RNA sequence: GCGAAACAGUACCGUGAGGGAAAGGUGAAAAGAACCCAGAGAUGGGAGUGAAAUAGAUUCUGAAACCAUAUGCCUACAACG
RNA sequence: UGAGUAACGCUUGGGAGUGAGAAUCUCCCAAACCGAUUGACUAAGGUUUCCUGGACCAGGGUCGUCCUUCCAGGGUUAGUC
């Protein structure tokens, strides 16, 4: 059946990337929390 | 359906009684000496006088 | 101009197939961020001979001792194609 | 002969270990036996 | 300066060997060792392993080499003195050089 | 005088292997070779070795007659397990056991070992109540 | 001969056995 | 005890925000077992080092549940918290 | 404990060879299914899973000398796509 999740390179960037959650306040509370945690992953942009 | 009460361990033993294996019946082929099991060809293809196969 | 763009020369089999028969064609690795013109340039500046064209590969970094307690990946590669004219083979080892 | 092993880091038994998260995310439905 | 340097002749005041007099071949600072001849003789059943042009012979046997001592457990030997024996050691400066110059406080022997 | 061999996280589960073992203990050493060399099991192409390593091991280490051994006790103790998930239905999880066996094969000359290691036993129990005795009457003497 | 005696496995970094250089067999393995 | 004594906000889960583990100790010193035997090998049994090898890398001590072996006693007309 | 129980998720026979060990690996001959497809080219996605040699700790619902698993080396060439 169609799952929910069908991968694309495009959409992924284009939603949860850096430059993408770098263009709201929200976006930039988030990022500061996560580096408060430390995350390795930042966002989905460092994928590798 | 599922066991309401836990078999103990001495159930468990009582049904394996059964479980014994049998040692199965061997001879000694009539060429070379080696215990082979019965009725059938021995390592060097030689059952009896004929010889079936070639040496191992 | 500074030629650190010439990291290391490497053979393989398909760099010694190509290396004969007339025109020689060496494969050295380059700096990642170089471009084909700045190829051409550091082999005239450091060798004295014009290519006669350059091919650019990019070699992907992928998960190397795969299992190992610590996993590490690779390291990004571009490899360039140098053939000189008709006749002529310098060596990559001796000035 | 020529068996030895002078590099850092050589093993044939590689150490690695099986885990297992536990998903179970087991769920229900309705019924016909329903006496009301 | 070191209370112990490499070369200068020690003894051992602790452990199975006593008296044992040598000198000392290399000094770890880091981990407070000392390396010293003909003591603490130690032979590793040295296997084979052939790798290498080297490796392709490595004869090795029951080789026996030297195994590192705590250097508290070194003493300082004393040569000058018609009866040598085992004391502790100052760092006098003398204004003749202005160098630290170790000396022997059971007696008045330089170095 | 035993001598015997040991093997560590043999793959065949200790319920398998005890119904090979039960087969060899009280035999004589040719009887118990052709009995293990020609029965259709899994736990039988690894005892032979086991066993055969103990013969050579007896006969050459220990110094025995080799004429006289017998198959003393082979056990297969519980061996570590390994822990595996397998992917049940509607998303649920089971987890596989792989069960492992240490496998030891022991063989004497002497046909009343057992004897000695009672023998043992009851000296230990000996010099527990010889050190009870000696203690008490230390305490009266006090 | 003696190239035919040192071009057996002894494989190269980059290369493989069988096809072992016929000139160039001194340079790593020396 | 900080989630984290180890390379932990890691492995892993989720599209995402987010959620989030377990895991330490050989020996004073590797002196980490040359060599022999069985085995294809791992490995095991000897040898050797070591005070100790039932301290051997599965590495301080090693409890119970659990699984097997055995000396002694009992048990195949028997209704059993 | 259930219990060595249910299950092991659509495909046969033989000859020769390797190997310590072969219904399962290699080659050959058949045999059986696909054939608007289990055939061939690519987009998306996957990210080395591709080729060679070696290995059989772990994974492969059995076995394994074999693997899309692991180790070492190598592999992607544009003025016109
Ligand atoms: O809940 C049920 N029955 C209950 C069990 O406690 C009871 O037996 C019952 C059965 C029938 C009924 N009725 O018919 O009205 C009412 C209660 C069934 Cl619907 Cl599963
Ligand atoms: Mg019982
Ligand atoms: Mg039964
Ligand atoms: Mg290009
Ligand atoms: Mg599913
Ligand atoms: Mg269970
Ligand atoms: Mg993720
Ligand atoms: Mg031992
Ligand atoms: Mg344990
Ligand atoms: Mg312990
Ligand atoms: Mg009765
Ligand atoms: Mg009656
Ligand atoms: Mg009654
Ligand atoms: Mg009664
Ligand atoms: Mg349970
Ligand atoms: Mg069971
Ligand atoms: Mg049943
Ligand atoms: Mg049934
Ligand atoms: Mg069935
Ligand atoms: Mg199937
Ligand atoms: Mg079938
Ligand atoms: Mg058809
Ligand atoms: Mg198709
Ligand atoms: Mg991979
Ligand atoms: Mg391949
Ligand atoms: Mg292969
Ligand atoms: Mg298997
Ligand atoms: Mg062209
Ligand atoms: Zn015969």
């Amino acid at each position: 059946m169609k799952r929910t999740y069908q991968p694309s390179k495009l959409k992924r960037a284009k939603t949860h990337g850096f430059l993408a959650r770098m263009a709201t306040a929200s976006g930039r509370k988030v990022l500061k929390l996560r580096r408060k945690k430390q995350r390795a992953q930042l966002t989905v942009s460092s994928e590798r | 359906a599922v066991q309401q009460r836990r078999s103990s361990k001495h159930r468990r033993d009582k049904r394996r009684s059964h479980d014994a294996l049998t040692a199965q019946a061997l001879s000694v082929c009539q060429k070379c000496g080696k215990k082979k099991l019965f009725h059938r060809v021995c390592s060097c293809g030689m059952y009896g006088d004929l010889r079936v196969k070639k040496a191992y | 101009d500074v030629t650190n763009v010439l990291l290391k020369p490497v053979l393989t089999e398909k760099v010694y197939f190509n290396q004969m028969g007339e025109t020689k064609k060496y494969v050295f690795v380059v700096n990642p961020k170089a471009s084909k013109t700045r190829v051409k340039l550091a082999f005239e500046l450091v060798y004295g001979i014009k290519p006669l064209k350059v091919n650019t590969l990019i070699r992907k970094p992928t998960t190397i001792r795969g299992g190992s307690r610590f996993p590490g990946l690779s390291k990004l590669e571009k490899l360039a194609v140098i053939t000189l004219p008709k006749g002529i083979a310098i060596s990559v080892t001796g000035e | 002969x020529x068996x030895x092993x002078x590099x850092x880091x050589x093993x044939x038994x590689x150490x690695x270990x099986x885990x297992x998260x536990x998903x179970x995310x087991x769920x229900x439905x309705x019924x016909x036996k329903a006496a009301d | 300066m070191q209370r112990i340097k490499k070369g200068d002749k020690v003894v051992v005041i602790t452990g199975k060997n006593k008296g044992g007099s040598g000198i000392v071949l290399k000094i770890m600072p880091a981990r407070q060792q000392a390396i010293v001849e003909g003591l603490n003789k130690v032979t590793r059943h040295k296997k084979k392993d052939q790798t290498t042009k080297r490796a392709a012979k490595q004869s090795t046997g029951k080789v026996q080499q030297e195994a590192p001592i705590f250097l508290s457990k070194l003493a300082l030997f004393d040569q000058k003195a018609k009866q040598q024996t085992i004391g502790k050691i100052k760092y006098v400066m003398d204004p003749k050089t202005n160098k630290k110059t170790r000396v022997f406080k059971k007696s008045n022997n330089t170095l | 005088m035993i001598a015997f061999a040991k093997q560590f996280r043999v793959r065949i589960s200790p319920q398998k292997a005890r119904l090979v073992c039960q087969l060899i203990v009280g035999k004589k050493t040719a009887d118990a070779q052709n009995i293990l060399s020609n029965t259709p099991k899994k736990a039988a192409t690894l005892i032979a070795k086991l066993l055969n390593s103990a013969i050579a091991n007896a006969t050459n280490n220990h110094g025995m007659n080799g004429d006289a051994l017998y198959v003393f006790e082979c056990v297969a103790n519980q061996g570590p397990s390994m822990k595996r998930t397998i992917p049940r239905a509607k998303g649920s999880s089971n987890m596989i056991t792989k069960r492992s066996s240490n496998l030891v094969v022991k063989l004497s000359d002497n046909p009343n070992e057992r004897q000695e290691l009672i023998k043992q036993q009851k000296a230990l129990v000996k010099k527990r109540v010889e050190g009870q005795q000696k203690a008490k009457m230390a305490r009266q003497k006090a | 001969k003696q190239t035919q005696d040192l071009t057996k496995n002894m494989k190269i970094k980059g290369f493989r056995k069988g096809k072992v250089p016929p000139t160039l067999a001194k340079d790593y393995l020396d």
